[PDB]
């Protein structure tokens, strides 16, 4: 189950 | 620690640190920028979130590796080292939550900033809950739920159903329901309703906004595929 | 810093840190293990080298990103941040070189340990030379060359031409010639001679040793392909 | 030009 991939920008 | 550096220089160095994949530096620069006391622009909020999500993301991956080894073993070394990583992770989460409480949330009046910060507050309590054990877990879980719920209430009143912040908040709250709160049916219902209401609003969007909204909508679909 | 932890516990935690991709921790555990004062086994030497190569490898990648931005710009922020990363990298290299000098090399009497440590000494002076400017560069370059040369002299006398340490030393010394010393012809000649002498010795090897030696031999070939 | 990839084991 994936959360927001907020690792870029 | 960053008190002698200009706000604008801290922001510039945070962007350089992102390019160099130096996320601990990036987070330290953005902590210094927040502690200047001014509100953050949209881009600056993204820099703050990206920095800490990378730092805590590495800690979470390491904690999971060590926790798996520790469970497969049940000397003190594996537990000791898992505990060390866990304390470091808790310290980073506490730092982020401290920035949100002093004083980002209380000064955030526009929906886009306030929803963003409350989503962050839910996320970092969620990361605390992933490693918490017992009744401590209960209050931490309620803190995550309460932050996500306030963000949801604002987002439903103030943003269109395709707004990327609204969509990402719903995605992460659905993961909270599934993975933390043991509420898989609530997770599925929230993801389905979010996806369906966004679909019905796509006709209003430009090409660029359509790309952003449909990308996150696919993340909702990916979770629904795994959960059903 | 690690003085109160058992040597065996530091080694165990270094292995856990490798599994968790926590290379800074891994390097700190292995520094503590070296500072116990006992010689290192083959496996322990590998843990020390892997830890620091990962730490300094991340620093080198970041320094290259920042140096590229800094050159493309020619405010003070990019230079300031490149300098910060550079000083951190130099500090890690100095720490490794300090461990080799106090007292790993002087107690290393077998060819496999002494060649290994001297190759490390060449590598960390090479990383220092990558960021050095001027006549400082000259003495740093000579220090790398001298360490590699002593390692080469021992390896040619004491190890077969397929020995993986001997092969990796020759590979790295060839890179030193090509990238640092501005001696591409020496780099090519060393890589070719190393490859050819290893090929002629493969018939003596078991299946497992053959796999190890041919893998590194392919790295020599890959460089020769790029250089010719 | 590649040096030994000694980042594993
Ligand atoms: C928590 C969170 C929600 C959404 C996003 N996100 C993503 Cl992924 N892509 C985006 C594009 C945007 O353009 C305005 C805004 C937000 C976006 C990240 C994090
Ligand atoms: C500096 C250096 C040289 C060789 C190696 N290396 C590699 Cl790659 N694969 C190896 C297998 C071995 O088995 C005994 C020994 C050394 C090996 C790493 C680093
Ligand atoms: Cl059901
Ligand atoms: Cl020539």
């Amino acid at each position: 189950a994936g959360s927001i991939p907020g690792r870029r920008s | 620690a960053m008190g002698s550096m200009e706000r604008a220089s801290l922001i510039q160095k945070a962007k350089l640190a992102e390019q160099a994949e130096r996320y601990e530096d990036m987070a330290a620069f953005m902590k210094g920028a927040v502690e200047k006391g001014e509100e953050l622009s949209c881009e600056e909020r993204n820099l703050l979130s990206v920095a800490y999500k990378n730092v805590v993301g590495g800690q979470r991956a390491a904690w999971r590796v060590l926790s798996s080894i520790e469970q497969k073993s049940n000397g003190p070394e594996v537990r000791e080292y898992r505990e060390k990583v866990e304390t470091e992770l808790q310290g980073v989460c506490d730092t982020v939550l401290g920035l949100l409480d002093s004083h980002l949330i209380k000064e955030a009046g526009d929906a886009e900033s306030r929803v963003f910060y409350l989503k962050m507050k839910g996320d970092y309590y969620r990361y605390l809950a992933e490693v918490a054990t017992g009744d401590d877990k209960k209050r931490i879980i309620d803190s995550a739920r309460s932050a996500y719920q306030e963000a949801m209430d604002i987002s439903k009143k103030e943003m269109p159903p395709t707004n990327p912040i609204r969509l990402g908040l719903a995605l992460n709250f659905s993961v909270f329901h599934y993975e933390i709160a043991n509420s898989p049916e609530e997770a599925i219902s929230l993801a389905k309703t979010t996806f369906d209401e966004a679909m019905a609003d796509l006709h209003t969007l430009s090409e660029d906004s359509y790309k952003d909204s449909t990308l996150i909508m696919q993340l909702l679909r990916d979770n629904l595929t795994l959960w059903t």
